[PDB]
DNA sequence: GGGGGGGGGGGGGGGGGGGGGGGGGGGGGGGGGGGGGGGGGGGGGGGGGGGGGGGGGGGGGGGGGGGGGGGGGGGGGGGGGGGGGGGGGGGGGGGGGGGGGGGGGGGGGGGGGGGGGGGGGGGGGGGGGGGGGGGGGGGGGGGGGGGGGGGGGGGGGGGGGG
DNA sequence: CCCCCCCCCCCCCCCCCCCCCCCCCCCCCCCCCCCCCCCCCCCCCCCCCCCCCCCCCCCCCCCCCCCCCCCCCCCCCCCCCCCCCCCCCCCCCCCCCCCCCCCCCCCCCCCCCCCCCCCCCCCCCCCCCCCCCCCCCCCCCCCCCCCCCCCCCCCCCCCCCC
């Protein structure tokens, strides 16, 4: 069982509810799977960059925080 | 263990005025937290670069003001001058 | 501005404490917050809206 | 006497890039010896990257000078250059494209 | 025996309207811890994460994903369909600028 | 005074080394003026909040670095890297 | 007949030649004094007595044009996910919607 | 000492207009109400950066607008524009 | 229309995690007054650029008409999720060793400050000269009028024999 | 059963009829204006060189908190039956594209004056800096209180099926 996969059909779905969606093709799934693996690529990526400049080992809430509103996906509720 | 500055305190009091009998959970707290410093951390960038183009160096509140101007949205922009400029005046007319 | 909108949000709902939900209920609310407030809230959810082509039977 | 940008090995000022960053310092801020020299670099080198590639498509069109349009095909055409320059370059018109459907 | 089936598109419009009430997360906890350490290994080895940071990872995500499940749906019912597809993730992602 | 500073006397040499017999007309090279512009500005801004993040009062080479593997594309990043530390290496080889 | 019918391309046809065309060309597609007035009335409108650098007005047709074009190819996507060739006025709408702008 | 009264000069957004504009943005085919649309599309635009352009010019005491102001204007709005300033 | 079975709602209740109220501290803000320095506003001043006014002519625009095209609607079909019932191994909560995240306190390259100095871009101004785009002048195409079978090439029965 | 040889049947796949007047298009060509291109100083501007701080790193010290584990708890995946839904096709009318015609308003070229804005120069109200005094907010520790939120009971309403 890949980690990817652990992001199951289930938890799809209720995303999709929450998102006023009311019936699902069958291949959403991998679809949703492949544009979460980005999104978290894109966002983890600037997130241990601050943790490396940092001279830590521990990503901190912080470096995420200050990832995600370098994206334009500011955030708040953990800081800064 | 060194201290982190944080406008809670001030957000509460503010709380207070607007609904005597109301509170404010911890995490509704660090949201309003992140919100204020957003906000003026928006501010005071956009009036250092007004300061900028305008080849000046002082921040006064003429730029805090077109900053407020460019940052918010019409009725908001409206009252908040208005809350500026009433601020400045009670506090340039003291001792 | 926004402890004002948040808190008439918690009243009725017949609750003391103001909330993400009540801040993320204010904000999206109005139309100007909405417009200055990019932000995610964190834990505030969205507000409730079924598409009428969705709710159905239909006749 | 040898200028910064020369010990450098530049041709990207470094005197000036480095007083640039002096005056964007931010009060008590200092800016170090070697700061404004990396800078020049990558300022140099992001320079020449944009130029190559103009540069071949002027070629490609038998004509001696860029212009706004053969920047815009250059950038628009390298993935990376694409996602990094999203400013909007007056007179370079667009990638010529016309979806299958229309045709 | 017992025989009670509801309608294709009720527990659906019902499940809507649980999930819009509420704000909890929805994608279980260790997988998404599981999965954010596995994509952070490949950008730097021996990686620990604050308990706070993975939560913020989780809130982002999932506020993301929710926003473009709202788009999706506006594409599939400009299509006159009830039923959001992979063109419809696609044609959303490709109007925000996200491209992929 | 009036003397306003430009880049072009530079990207002149640069397109003479990549392509010595190209020319570049004055409107692209108001163009390349203001992507340099643009990108320095983008630079210096992610420098100096990296500082600031890290109770850090100096903006050294190494968070110039930083800085320009948040704002470039993967490949772009890895070559602009390794000319910047090239030239840091040059450049104190002298001092 | 006599002369025959008169040459008649089919419909599309010159659409598609038109599209070759201005896709490769990079001239603004909107007249330059129509666009001055355009933008001296909204200007007026917010503020009396305005004067403008020419080059001011050249900068705002040049953002125009490539914000309108770009909107186009968003909305001929909307149009063509709805197995249309024609672009409508819920199509320019959908495409605003995503973006997150409105009016 | 004169005049002019200016008033619907949206209309000078010709219907050729917007088909050209429509053509470099790859459409073939258009329908008859894209044209109204259109113009009021532009129109919110140009308010928006002509208002942040009016702005700095304001602040900055000047009467004339420059292309300066519609510079920072466009960028403030994230629309980034190269070939005057940026 | 009724039943039949569900979910959902409303009001009420209880415990517990969360919140709060308290005291106490102390290095660090906060404020004060005084002194000194500096950013900037006015006030010309001169120059530069922006409306404005004039005139001439052709490309752009508008309107009109006609026909072809394309969108919408309706129907039908096969097919694909929704719903259901069923089953179960990981996930979730709590507890506990261990390891970096801060916190601290210097000292030294490194950075600034000050002073002097020699180059270094930077307009300005003719002035020559040099790519370029538009105009022209042929030249090799892709489709509008459809076109007209003619083949391979599956394809799906279809039926009959084996 | 089953399989195999017919048997139409599109179907797609070239193919073989003729474009054919634009549609580019590509090569050529030539004025032209702008782009350099020297000159021409010249304020700038970046380099050096002591002289003097100084902030950051780095080892050390500290110590919450991260990972890990175990015990306890729960969501997931599933195969299946059903029905609607997406797709596909057909039909039809309306609408928009192509073309024609006539017109005119945008463009182009000139200048010109006047606004207005920048630049400098002068002056000075205003901010910073400093030291001292003081208050003081974040933190720790504490620790009583409490709003919430899940739960329960009872009732009502809705949906599906008959």
């Amino acid at each position: 069982r890949d980690n990817i996969q652990g992001i199951t059909k289930p938890a799809i779905r209720r995303l999709a509810r929450r998102g006023g969606v009311k019936r699902i093709s069958g291949l959403i799934y991998e679809e949703t799977r492949g544009v979460l693996k980005v999104f978290l690529e894109n966002v983890i990526r600037d997130a241990v960059t601050y943790t490396e400049h940092a001279k830590r080992k521990t990503v901190t809430a912080m470096d995420v925080v200050y990832a995600l509103k370098r994206q334009g996906r500011t955030l708040y509720g953990f800081g800064g | 263990k060194t201290r982190k500055e944080s406008y809670a305190i001030y957000v509460y009091k503010v709380l207070k005025q607007v609904h005597p009998d109301t509170g404010i959970s911890s995490k509704a707290m660090s949201i309003m937290n992140s919100f204020v410093n957003d906000v003026f951390e928006r501010i005071a960038g956009e009036a250092s670069r007004l300061a900028h183009y305008n080849k000046r160096s002082t921040i006064t509140s003429r730029e805090i003001q077109t900053a407020v101007r460019l940052l918010l949205p019409g009725e908001l922009a409206k009252h908040a001058v208005s809350e500026g400029t009433k601020a400045v005046t009670k506090y340039t007319s003291a001792k | 501005e926004v402890l004002e909108l948040a808190g008439n949000a918690s009243k009725d709902l017949k609750v003391k404490r103001i909330t993400p939900r009540h801040l993320q209920l204010a904000i999206r609310g109005d139309e100007e917050l909405d417009s200055l407030i990019k932000a995610t809230i964190a834990g505030g959810g969205v507000i409730p809206h079924i598409h009428k082509s969705l709710i159905g039977k239909k006749g | 006497a040898v200028s910064r940008s020369q010990r450098a090995g530049l041709q990207f000022p470094v005197g000036r890039i480095h007083r640039h960053l002096k005056s964007r310092t931010t009060s008590h801020g200092r800016v170090g010896a070697t700061a404004a020299v990396y800078s020049a670099a990558i300022l140099e080198y992001l320079t020449a990257e944009v130029l190559e590639l103009a540069g071949n498509a002027s070629k490609d069109l038998k004509v001696k000078r860029i212009t706004p349009r053969h920047l815009q095909l250059a950038i628009r055409g390298d993935e990376e250059l694409d996602s990094l320059i999203k400013a909007t370059i007056a007179g370079g018109g667009v990638i010529p494209h016309i979806h299958k459907s229309l045709i | 025996k017992k025989p009670h089936r509801y309608r294709p598109g009720t527990v659906a419009l019902r499940e809507i309207r649980r999930y819009q009430k509420s704000t909890e997360l929805l994608i279980r906890k260790l997988p998404f811890q599981r999965l954010v350490r596995e994509i952070a290994q490949d950008f730097k080895t021996d990686l620990r994460f604050q308990s706070s940071a993975v939560m913020a990872l989780q809130e982002a995500s999932e506020a993301y994903l929710v926003a473009l499940f709202e788009d999706t749906n506006l594409c599939a019912i400009h299509a006159k369909r009830v039923t959001i597809m992979p063109k419809d993730i696609q044609l959303a992602r490709r109007i925000r600028g996200e491209r992929a």
